[PDB]
C-alpha cells in the first residue's frame, strides 16, 4: 500500500518518492558509458577494428606502429560520442522548458500559494490549478469555485476524446475555499500503486475524524486541463514517472535502420574476401620459402618451422591487408546522416508560418528509413482532426440548408421530394415572413437550438459573449442557433432568455423539467412552458432510439429526412434529429407527480431516472435533423489519398468512441460508402475467435479480383483488440488485416497502441511509422522504427519523445515521398562508391604479392596511403550522399509510385555490393596490368639511360587508380551543381599539386626521405602522362558504355522520369 | 523571440544550378568516334617509336660449363636475342678465359651491321632476383651512408641479419649492399679485324640525387668491417687505402636503388655524342657473381634510349586497343539505331 501525508514536509520525504521531473533524453550521466559501448560495438566493423588492434599487441608480427588502428578507432569513437551528445544537449534543451512552468504551492511556514516550477513540487502539496492551465501531477480535488464542487477536465492528452469530464469532491471536504483556514487537514491517505489501468481507483482518506472513501470520479490525472472554471484546489498522489499515464514511456531506445542491418551483413562477404586472400598469402609465401629455400639465401632467413612461419605470415597479412575495411566510411557516414538531417529541418514546405515552429530531426541516425515506409500508424484526435465542431448544414421539411453550397450537388433535382442544397439567405426570408408554410416550424426549430440544452453563458469584460458545454455538440448547436439569429443569453432555474436578431426582443422561457444524457437512451428531452400557457417538449437525439419513439398520421415527412440523414452521414457529419411536441396540462396534472417521485426513492436513483422520462413519448413531431462537422487539418484527405497511392497502408489506432472513428474516414475519404466494413465488436474470447475464423472462411471462399479488397474495411474495438492480441493465435488477425484497405482501432488503451505496432514489426518484415499527438501514444512513438510527433497545438509531449517534430499533418507527403526517397539514395550510392573507391586502390597490394615472392611490399608507402581518403577522395562521398537528387522534387510528388522504389530494395543490398566490389577488382587488375607492362625492367626513361625504380613507380600507380574512382564518381553524379566541380575535378587538381610540394620540402625534414628525387622521374618524363590518358579510360570504358545500353534499350521507371525532366516533354 | 524561420537562401532551400546530363544516342556514338580518331594515330606513333630501337642481349650465364677454352664456340640460339634494322651474317660466339688464380672470364664477340647514331647504354639483365622483398627495400642505415660515424647500439634494425660482427660495426650493413653484382664489366669495346675501339665510360650513370646524398664516410678505418661476401676484396679488414668511398662509387649507388620487379635493369657503362660503326665488337666480363646464388639469368644488354626505352609494344597496343573497342561498340550501336527503332518514352509502368 502507498501512504501519504496530508500536511507536512517533514515526514513524506523519508519514503524517498520520485519528483516532478520528465527525462525524454537518451543517454545520461550514470549510463552513457555501456549504452554508447553497446550502440557502437553492435555493428560488425567496429569489433573487426577492435580485434584487428589486438593483433598488433603481438610482438614481431606488426610491421609498422603499433597504435595505427586503436588510436584511428579512438578518433571514431569520439566523434560518435560528440554527435550523440550534441543530440542528447538538444533534447535535453527541449526538455528544460517543461520543467520550469508556473506552479503555485501551499507552504505551511508561509499560510500562501507561491509560485514554483513544475519540478518542485512533491507528494502531498496543495496545488491551486486556474482555468486552461495543464494538471501537474495526479490531484485529487479538494475545493473549487463551484456550487458544491464541479469542474470540467479535458482529456484530449490522457485519451483522444472532445467531450468535457465531469470531476466532483466529497462533502465536508470540499468547503475549503480561499487560502486560509487550510491548517486543520490532519491524517492520512492509503492508495494502491501507481498503475497505468486508468478509470480505476480504489482507496480512503483517514481525515481527523473519520475516513472517506475515494474513486476515479475525484482523480484528475496529469495531461487534462481544466475548462470553464477559475481555480482548484489539489493533493498530490503521485508524480513523475509514477503518473499512470506517464508510467510506460522509457528513455529514447536505440533504433537500428535497416540499412544498418544491411551493412553488417555486407561486412561479413568482406570479411570472407580477407580471409581468402591471407589465406592464399600466406599458402604462398609458406611454399616459396620452403621449396626455394637454397634460391633465396641472400634474404638470411631464419628457419624454423612451418606451423610456426604459417602463424607469423598469418598475423602479418592480417594487418597488412586490414585496410580492405575502411575506416573513414563509418565516420564519412555519420556526418552525412547529421548533415542531411539538418537539411531536412530547414526546408520551407515543412514550416508552420502561423505557429513558427519548423521541422527538426532530433534523431540523425534513421533519416535514411524515411523512403522505406509501408504501415503508417496515424492518430484521430489531434492528429487528423482540429478538435473544433460546428454547424455545417441543416434539414428542414425535407430541404437542406447550407452556407455555402457546394459545386457536387449545386441546385436541387426535386425527384419526388425535394433533395439537394440551398443557401442560408433563403431560410431568413422565408423566417422574415410569416406567410410561408414553414415559418412555424423553423420558428419552433430555431428556439429549439437555443434551449433545450445545458450550456452556461458567461459574458467576458469585453462584452463578448462565451457558451461552457460539457459537449462541444451543444456548444455548436448553441453557436448556430446564435448566429443564425437566436442568440441564447442568459440562464438560471426556472429561467431561459435569448435574445432574438429581429426586432432586438428578448424572449423568457421557464424551463421545467430536463432529461440527462445516458449511453442507453442517447437522447436530450425538455419539457416547458412557452409565454402564452402551452406546454412544450423538445426532444432530440440519434436516430436509431428516437425513430422507435412516433407514429406517422399526418407528418409526412419521414422519408425525406431519412434520404437526408443518409445523404449526411455518407460524408462525415455526426447528425441529430429533433422532435417537438404541444400537450395541454391535464395530462401534466399527473406528469409532474410521476416525474418528482423519482426524487422519493433513497436506494436506486439512476434505475428511475430513465424510466421516468419514457412515459411521456405518445407521437413526435418530427421537425428535421442538424449536420456538425468535425474540421480536420489542412490537407489531411489529399494526404491520405497520396500516402494510399505510393503503396503505404495506413491504419488508425485512437482511443475515442466507435461512432466517432467510423465517420472520421468518410470525411478524409479513407472510407467510402461501398466498402465492407468487417466491425468485429465481441465480448469474450470464444466470440471474437468465432467471428475470426468466420471472417477468414468468408474471405477464403473468394477467388479474389481487382476489386473485393480496395472496398475492404477493418473495424476493431478496445476490449476485441485486447482478446486479439494474445500470444494464442493470434495470426488469425494479421492474415485478414492485410487484406483490408484501411484498419481502425477504438477504443485502445496507451499500451495497445504500442502493442499493435511491436505485433506488427516482429510478425513481418516491413517498415512502420507512428505518427501521434499528445502523450496518450507516446510508447507507440517508442514502438516503431520512425517516431513523428506533433509540435504546437494542445500536447507536447509527443513531439518531445519522437524522432520527427512536424507542425502539420500535410507535411508527412513531402517528408516522405521528396525527403525520403533522396536520402535513401543518396545514403546508399555514397556508400557503395566508398566500398569501391577503398578496393580499387588496395587490392593492387594482393596483386603484387604475386611479384614480391609473397612478402607483402606495399607498392606505396605508409604517407601517400594514408592521404588517400583523408585529402583527395573524401569530397564527392558527402557532395554524393548530400547535395545530389537523380530527380526534382516537383516529379517525386507528381508520381508517388516511384516511392516504391525505396520501398523494396532497389538501391541498396547484398547482391548490388558484391556488383562494386567486383568492379574494383576488374579496375584495380587493369591498372597492375598496365603499369607492369609499361614498366618492363625500369627501361621506360628518355633521361640519360636511368630507370625508374620501386617509389617510381608506385606513384604511377596511385595516380591513375585516383583518376579512376573520380571518374566513376562523375559517371554516378546525376546533378553537376558548383559544390561537385570542386569535389570531383577539384581533388584530382590538389593532388597533382600536393604531389610536387610534399615530395620536395618533407624528405628534406627526414619524414618519408623515399621521394627524394622521383618529382624528376615521373613529372618530368613523357611516358607518365601517357599511361594517366590510356589506363583511365581503358578501365572506364565499360561503365560508359553500359550506362548508355541501360538508359537507352532497358530503361527502368525512373531513368524515363529523369528523360521526362531533362527535355521537359511529358 | 527569434522568428525560427528558415532562410530563403537557395543553399538551405536545395535549389541550385544544375547540369542533368543524358547519354544521348547524338552524344556518345560522336565522342567514341573522336577518341577513336584521337588513339589511332598516337597508338601508330607509339607503336614505331618502338621499333627504331635495336638492342642485343647475350646470356653470358652458363659460361663457365658450356665455353670452351682453346678457341671461341658458336652460343645457342635460346641465348641471344638480337634487334637490329638491318641483318647480321655471322653470328655471336663465345670463349671462356683462365687467366691466373681462378679469376675466370668469358669473351662474347659479336656483331654491329647497322651503325647506331643512337647513345649506347650497357646495362645487366638479372633474373629472379626478388630485390622488393619486404625485409630487402628497407635494410640500409640512411645516416651512415651519409657519411656520419654512427656508434655501436645507434644503428637501425633494418640490418638485423648482418650489423655487428665480434663487436665490430660493418660499413654497409643490410642485405642491400651485401649481396651487390660484383661482376666487372670492360669499359671499352675492343674492336678487332679492321675496326677500331668503342670507349666506355661509367660516370653519371645514377640519379642525380644519389650522387648528392652518398657522401665520403668519416669512420675510423681500425674501428669497421667489410661485409661477409666482400671479404674476397677486402681481406684482413679495412686499412686506410682500403676505404670505398660511396661517393664515386656509382656502381653501389646504382645498386643501391631498389628495383620494383624480379627483371630489372642496372646501368653499367654508356657513350654519347658518338656513333657506333659497323663491325666486329669483343666484350670481357669477369665472371665472379654465381647464378646459383639466386637461379636466375645474367644477361649483357646493349640498347640505345627511345622515345620511352627500349622495345616495348606495351604502351602502343593499349592505345590500339582502345580505338578496337570505339570502333566496334561504336558501331555495332549505330547498326541498332537505324535498324532497331526505339520508343521515345511516355511508356512508365507505374
Ligand atoms: C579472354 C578474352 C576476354 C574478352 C572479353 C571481351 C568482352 C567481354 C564483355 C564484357 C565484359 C564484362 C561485362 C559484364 C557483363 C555485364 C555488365 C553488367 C553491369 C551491371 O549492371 O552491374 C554492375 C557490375 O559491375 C561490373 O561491371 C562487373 C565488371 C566485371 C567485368 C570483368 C569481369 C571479370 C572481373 C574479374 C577481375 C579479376 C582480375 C584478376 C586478374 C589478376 C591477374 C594478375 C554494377 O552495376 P553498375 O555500376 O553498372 O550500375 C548500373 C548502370 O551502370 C547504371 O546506369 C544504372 O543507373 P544509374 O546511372 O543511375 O547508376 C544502375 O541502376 C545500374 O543498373
Ligand atoms: C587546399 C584545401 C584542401 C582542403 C582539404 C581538406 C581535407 C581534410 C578534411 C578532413 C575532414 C575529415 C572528415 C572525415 C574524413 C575521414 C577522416 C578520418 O577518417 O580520420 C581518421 C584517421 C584516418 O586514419 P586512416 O587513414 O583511416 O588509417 C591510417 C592507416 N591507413 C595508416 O597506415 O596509418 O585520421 C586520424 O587518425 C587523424 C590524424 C591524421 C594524420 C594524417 C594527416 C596529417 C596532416 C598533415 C599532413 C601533411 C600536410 C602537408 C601540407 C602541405
Ligand atoms: C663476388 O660476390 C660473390 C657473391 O656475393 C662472392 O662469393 C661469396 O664470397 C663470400 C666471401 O668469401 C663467401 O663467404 C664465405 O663462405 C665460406 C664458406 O664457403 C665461409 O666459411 C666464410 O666465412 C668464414 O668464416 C670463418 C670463421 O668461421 C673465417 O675464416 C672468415 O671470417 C670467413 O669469412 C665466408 O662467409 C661466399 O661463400 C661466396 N659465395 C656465395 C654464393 O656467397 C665473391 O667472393 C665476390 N667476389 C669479389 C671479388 O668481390
Ligand atoms: N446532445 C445530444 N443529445 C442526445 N443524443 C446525442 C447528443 N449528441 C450526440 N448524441 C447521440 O449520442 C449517441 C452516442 O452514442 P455513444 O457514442 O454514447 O455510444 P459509445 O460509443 O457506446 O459510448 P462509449 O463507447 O464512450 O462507452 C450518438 O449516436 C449521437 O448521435
Ligand atoms: C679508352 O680505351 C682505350 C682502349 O682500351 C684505353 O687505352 C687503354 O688504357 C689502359 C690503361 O692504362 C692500358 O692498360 C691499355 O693498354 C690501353 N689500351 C690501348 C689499346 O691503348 C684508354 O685508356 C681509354 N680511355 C680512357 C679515358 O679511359
Ligand atoms: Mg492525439
Amino acid at each position: 500500500p502507498r501512504v501519504i501525508h496530508i500536511n507536512d514536509s517533514l515526514a513524506n520525504s523519508s519514503f524517498g518518492y520520485s519528483d516532478n521531473h520528465i527525462s525524454t533524453t537518451k543517454y545520461n550521466f550514470a549510463t552513457f558509458l555501456p549504452k554508447f559501448l553497446f550502440q557502437e560495438f553492435s555493428k560488425y566493423a567496429n569489433l573487426f577494428f577492435l580485434c584487428t588492434s589486438a593483433i598488433q599487441q603481438v610482438p614481431h608480427v606488426s610491421p609498422t606502429n603499433r597504435y595505427t588502428t586503436i588510436g584511428t578507432l579512438l578518433v571514431v569513437l569520439i566523434v560518435s560520442a560528440m554527435k550523440e551528445c550534441i543530440e542528447d544537449i538538444k533534447r535535453a534543451n527541449s526538455d528544460k522548458e517543461l520543467n520550469n512552468s508556473t506552479a503555485e504551492i501551499f507552504s505551511e511556514a508561509h499560510d500562501d500559494f507561491v509560485e514554483k516550477r513544475w519540478i518542485d513540487i512533491r507528494v502531498g502539496d496543495i496545488i491551486r490549478v486556474k482555468s486552461e492551465e495543464p494538471i501537474p501531477a495526479d490531484t485529487i480535488i479538494l475545493s473549487s469555485s463551484e456550487p458544491e464542487g464541479l469542474c470540467y477536465i479535458e482529456t484530449a492528452n490522457l485519451d483522444g476524446e472532445t467531450n468535457l469530464k465531469i470531476k466532483q469532491s466529497r462533502v465536508e471536504t470540499a468547503k475549503f475555499i480561499d487560502v486560509k483556514t487550510l491548517k486543520n487537514m490532519n491524517g492520512k491517505v492509503v492508495s494502491e500503486q501507481p498503475n497505468s489501468s486508468l478509470y480505476t481507483y480504489e482507496g480512503t482518506m483517514t481525515l481527523n475524524d473519520r475516513q472517506i472513501p475515494l474513486s476515479p470520479d475525484q482523480m484528475i490525472l496529469r495531461g487534462a486541463t481544466l475548462r470553464n472554471t477559475a481555480w482548484i484546489f489539489g493533493l498530490v498522489i503521485f508524480t513523475g514517472h509514477e503518473t499512470k499515464l506517464l508510467r510506460n514511456a522509457t528513455a529514447t531506445p536505440i533504433k537500428r535502420t535497416a540499412v544498418e542491418k544491411i551493412i553488417n551483413r555486407q561486412i561479413i562477404a568482406l570479411f570472407t574476401v580477407l580471409i581468402v586472400l591471407i589465406l592464399i598469402s600466406s599458402i604462398g609465401n609458406v611454399i616459396m620459402s620452403t621449396a626455394d629455400a637454397k634460391h633465396l639465401s641472400y634474404l638470411y632467413l631464419e628457419g624454423t618451422n612451418k606451423a610456426g612461419l604459417f602463424f607469423k605470415d598469418f598475423l602479418t597479412f592480417w594487418i597488412l591487408f586490414s585496410n580492405l575495411v575502411p575506416i573513414s566510411l563509418f565516420v564519412t557516414v555519420e556526418l552525412i546522416k547529421y548533415y542531411q538531417a539538418f537539411m531536412i529541418g530547414s526546408d520551407l514546405d515543412l514550416y508552420y508560418e502561423k505557429t513558427d515552429t519548423p521541422t527538426v530531426v532530433r534523431t540523425s541516425s534513421l533519416v535514411e528509413e524515411l523512403g522505406q515506409i509501408e504501415y503508417i500508424f496515424s492518430d484521430k484526435t489531434g492528429t487528423l482532426t482540429r478538435n473544433i465542431m460546428e454547424f455545417k448544414s441543416c434539414s428542414i421539411a425535407g430541404h437542406c440548408y447550407i452556407d455555402k453550397i457546394p459545386e457536387d450537388k449545386t441546385a436541387t433535382v426535386e425527384d419526388g421530394i425535394e433533395v439537394g442544397y440551398r443557401k442560408f439567405d433563403d431560410l431568413k426570408k422565408k423566417l422574415n415572413d410569416p406567410s410561408d408554410e414553414d415559418s412555424p416550424i423553423i420558428n419552433d426549430f430555431l428556439t429549439l437550438l437555443a434551449t433545450c440544452h445545458t450550456v452556461i453563458p458567461e459574458f467576458q469584460s469585453d462584452g463578448s459573449i462565451k457558451y461552457q458545454a460539457a459537449s462541444p455538440d451543444e456548444g455548436a448547436l448553441v453557436q448556430g442557433g446564435a448566429d443564425l439569429g437566436y442568440k441564447f443569453i442568459i440562464r438560471k432555474p426556472n429561467s431561459v432568455t435569448v435574445l432574438l436578431e429581429e426586432t432586438g426582443e428578448e424572449k423568457e422561457y421557464q424551463l421545467l423539467n430536463i432529461c440527462e444524457f445516458n449511453s442507453t437512451r442517447k437522447r436530450m428531452s425538455a419539457i416547458f412552458r412557452f409565454p402564452d400557457g402551452s406546454i412544450k417538449l423538445f426532444c432530440k437525439g440519434a436516430d436509431t432510439v428516437i425513430l422507435e419513439r412516433l407514429d406517422d398520421e399526418a407528418n409526412q415527412y419521414v422519408e425525406a429526412t431519412m434520404r437526408h440523414l443518409e445523404d449526411y452521414a455518407s460524408e462525415g457529419l455526426r447528425t441529430l434529429c429533433l422532435a417537438m411536441r404541444d400537450i395541454s396540462e391535464g395530462e401534466y396534472e399527473e406528469w409532474n407527480s410521476i416525474y418528482n417521485e423519482a426524487a422519493t426513492t433513497l436506494d436506486n436513483r439512476a434505475e428511475k431516472l430513465d424510466e421516468a422520462a419514457n412515459l411521456i413519448e405518445k407521437n413526435l413531431i418530427l421537425i428535421g435533423a442538424t449536420a456538425i462537422e468535425d474540421k480536420l487539418q489542412d490537407g489531411v484527405p489529399e494526404t491520405i489519398h497520396t500516402l494510399q497511392e505510393a503503396g503505404i497502408k495506413i491504419w488508425v489506432l485512437t482511443g475515442d468512441r466507435q461512432e466517432t472513428a467510423i465517420n472520421i474516414g468518410m470525411s478524409c475519404r479513407l472510407l467510402s460508402e461501398d466498402m465492407n466494413l468487417l466491425i468485429i465488436n465481441e465480448e469474450t474470447r470464444d466470440d471474437t475467435e468465432r467471428n475470426l475464423l468466420e471472417k477468414i472462411n468468408a474471405l477464403n471462399e473468394h477467388q479474389l479480383s481487382t476489386h473485393d479488397m480496395n472496398t475492404l474495411a477493418l473495424v476493431i474495438d478496445g476490449k476485441s483488440l485486447g482478446f486479439a492480441l494474445e500470444p494464442e493465435l493470434e495470426d488469425y488477425l494479421l492474415t485478414v488485416a492485410k487484406l483490408c484497405k484501411a484498419v481502425i482501432c477504438c477504443r485502445v488503451s496507451p499500451l495497445q497502441k504500442a502493442l499493435v505496432v511491436k505485433m506488427v514489426k516482429r510478425k513481418s518484415s516491413s517498415l512502420l511509422l507512428a505518427i501521434g499527438d499528445g502523450a496518450n501514444d507516446v510508447s507507440m512513438i517508442q514502438a516503431a522504427h520512425v517516431g513523428v510527433g506533433i509540435s504546437g497545438m494542445e500536447g507536447m509531449q509527443a513531439a518531445r519523445s519522437a524522432d520527427i517534430a512536424v507542425g502539420q499533418f500535410k507535411f508527412l507527403k513531402k517528408l516522405l515521398l521528396v525527403h525520403g526517397s533522396w536520402s535513401y539514395q543518396r545514403i546508399s550510392v555514397a556508400i557503395l562508391y566508398s566500398f569501391y573507391k577503398n578496393t580499387a586502390l588496395y587490392m593492387t597490394q594482393f596483386w603484387y604479392v604475386f611479384a614480391n615472392a609473397f612478402s607483402g611490399q606495399s607498392i606505396m608507402e605508409s604517407w601517400t596511403m594514408s592521404f588517400y581518403n583523408l585529402f583527395f577522395t573524401v569530397w564527392p562521398p558527402f557532395v554524393i550522399g548530400v547535395f545530389d537528387q537523380f530527380v526534382s522534387s516537383r516529379l517525386l510528388e507528381r508520381y508517388p509510385q516511384l516511392y516504391k522504389l525505396g520501398q523494396k530494395g532497389q538501391f541498396f543490398s547484398v547482391y548490388i555490393f558484391w556488383g562494386w566490389i567486383i568492379n574494383g577488382f576488374f579496375h584495380s587488375a587493369i591498372v597492375f596490368i598496365g603499369t607492369i607492362l609499361i614498366y618492363r625492367y625500369g627501361f621506360a626513361l628518355n633521361m640519360h639511360g636511368e630507370l625508374a625504380d620501386h617509389w617510381s613507380w608506385g606513384v604511377t600507380v596511385y595516380t591513375t587508380s585516383v583518376i579512376i574512382v573520380l571518374g566513376k564518381a562523375a559517371l554516378v553524379t546525376n546533378q553537376w551543381t558548383k559544390f561537385t566541380l570542386i569535389a570531383i575535378p577539384g581533388s584530382l587538381l590538389f593532388w597533382l599539386i600536393f604531389f610536387p610540394i610534399y615530395a620536395s620540402i618533407f624528405p628534406h625534414a627526414n619524414i618519408s626521405r623515399e621521394y627524394y628525387g622521383v618529382v624528376k622521374h615521373t613529372y618530368g618524363s613523357g611516358v607518365f602522362w601517357l599511361t594517366l590518358i590510356v589506363l583511365p579510360i581503358f578501365a572506364l570504358v565499360r561503365d560508359f558504355l553500359w550506362k548508355y545500353y541501360k538508359r537507352m534499350y532497358e530503361p527502368e521507371t525512373y531513368h524515363v522520369i529523369q528523360e521526362m525532366q531533362k527535355y521537359n516533354i511529358s | 523571440p527569434t522568428s525560427k524561420k528558415p532562410p530563403n537562401t537557395a543553399f538551405r532551400q536545395q535549389r541550385l544550378k544544375a547540369w542533368q546530363p543524358i547519354l544521348s544516342p547524338q552524344s556518345v556514338l560522336p565522342l567514341l568516334i573522336f577518341v577513336a580518331c584521337i588513339f589511332t594515330p598516337i597508338g601508330i606513333g607509339l607503336i614505331v617509336s618502338a621499333t627504331k630501337v635495336q638492342d642485343l642481349t647475350i646470356d653470358y650465364s652458363h659460361c663457365d660449363t658450356k665455353a670452351s677454352t682453346t678457341a671461341f664456340e658458336d652460343i645457342p640460339k635460346k641465348y641471344i636475342k638480337y634487334h637490329f634494322k638491318s641483318k647480321v651474317e655471322n653470328k655471336p660466339q663465345w670463349r671462356l678465359t683462365e687467366n691466373e688464380n681462378g679469376e675466370q672470364s668469358c669473351e662474347l664477340q659479336f656483331e654491329i651491321p647497322n651503325d647506331i647514331k643512337k647513345s649506347i647504354f650497357i646495362y645487366y639483365k638479372i633474373t629472379n632476383f626478388y630485390q622488393n622483398h619486404r625485409r630487402y627495400v628497407q635494410s640500409f642505415d640512411t645516416k651512415q651512408i651519409l657519411g656520419e660515424p654512427i656508434k655501436k647500439d645507434d644503428l637501425d634494425t633494418s640490418c638485423s641479419p648482418i650489423r655487428s660482427r665480434e663487436d665490430k660495426i660493418i660499413y654497409p650493413c643490410g642485405l642491400i649492399a651485401n649481396s651487390m653484382f660484383n661482376d666487372t664489366f670492360s669499359q671499352v669495346l675492343s674492336g678487332i679485324d679492321d675496326t677500331e675501339d668503342y670507349n666506355l665510360t661509367n660516370k653519371h650513370i645514377s640519379w642525380s640525387i644519389d650522387r648528392h646524398r652518398f657522401k665520403t664516410t668519416k669512420y675510423n678505418a681500425s674501428d669497421i668491417v667489410p661485409p661477409p661476401n666482400w671479404m674476397k676484396k677486402y681481406p684482413d679488414g679495412y686499412t686506410d687505402e682500403n676505404l670505398p668511398d660511396i661517393h664515386t662509387w656509382e656502381e653501389f649507388q646504382v645498386w643501391m636503388r631498389t628495383a620494383a620487379f624480379p627483371k630489372f635493369y642496372k646501368l653499367t657503362l654508356k657513350n654519347e655524342s658518338a656513333s657506333l660503326p659497323k663491325g666486329k665488337y669483343q666484350m670481357n666480363i669477369e665472371l665472379n657473381y654465381p647464378i646459383s646464388l639466386f637461379g636466375g639469368t645474367k644477361s649483357f644488354v646493349l640498347t640505345t634510349n627511345g622515345a620511352i626505352g627500349g622495345r616495348n609494344m606495351s604502351l602502343g597496343v593499349l592505345y590500339l586497343i582502345v580505338a578496337g573497342l570505339c570502333a566496334l561498340f561504336g558501331i555495332i550501336f549505330l547498326v541498332k539505331l537505324i535498324f532497331q527503332p526505339r520508343a521515345m518514352g511516355d511508356h512508365t509502368y507505374l
